[PDB]
DNA sequence: CACTATTTTAAGAAAGTGCTT
DNA sequence: AAGCACTTTCTTAAAATAGTG
């Protein structure tokens, strides 16, 4: 908030790394809100810049994993290119 | 916790776009005309200047 | 949101459905964000009330995964328990 | 989907801390 | 004393969203 920031790298190490925890909190705990709103079996792994691990899972990460090897059908699988293209089109 | 005034900060803006550094009686001088604490405008200065090379 | 909502499960599906759909987009939104902000790989795996998939993964799923099999290090590791408790701020 | 009142998120501003000259 | 490098706390504007046809 206070200023429009548009969606590139962030060229600042410094402020690369606050607006990341920040971020990586807020992400966390709205993956949180839809698995409890929504009943639903979430998981979500990050890694950062200096490829450290981050991970939350609503119940337990193995759990999820498992039922995701062994889906074995088609599904929504989007990537950022294909974000960037639902976005400019509205 | 308390912001300054869009005024207050307009003049500090404005006379950083001039001066990156102020002089202490410099400082005294501008901070009774914007009704501010020397200390107050020293760490804004502080703080301005660590900001324009976080850019 | 025109009322401030409590975070339990939703007890009317069709409320449930279309809250799911709009909160789904935001998280897929806001995951492509930090991804793209501060240069990150991040996947997200999410099971709906009626067990159908939905993935993104900021570059390919099966890389990230990868990543994730081999890695024996001590690292942030949240489910829903430890987020209630560090939610009573 | 659109609309929009209202809530929530996170960028940025002032002050705190700690070290150097 | 004042510079700089963070860090911390809080405010507030931007973004997300609940309730609705």
């Amino acid at each position: 908030g206070r200023k429009k920031i548009q969606i590139s790298r962030i060229l600042d190490q410094r402020n690369r790394q606050v607006t990341f925890t920040k971020r990586k909190f807020g992400l966390m705990k709205k993956a949180y809100e839809l698995s409890v709103l929504c009943d639903c079996e979430i998981a979500l792994i990050i890694f950062n810049s200096a490829n450290r691990l981050f991970q939350y899972a609503s119940t337990d990460m193995d759990r999820v994993l498992l039922k995701y090897t062994e889906y074995s059908e088609p599904h929504e699988s989007r990537t950022n290119t294909d974000i960037l293209e639902t976005l400019k089109r509205r | 916790r308390v912001l300054f005034s869009q005024a207050q900060v307009y003049e500090l803006e404005r006379r950083f776009k001039q001066q990156r550094y102020l002089s202490a009686p410099e400082r005294d001088q501008l901070a009774s005309v914007l009704k501010l604490t020397s200390t107050q405008v020293k760490i804004w200065f502080q703080n301005r200047r660590y900001k324009s090379k976080r850019q």
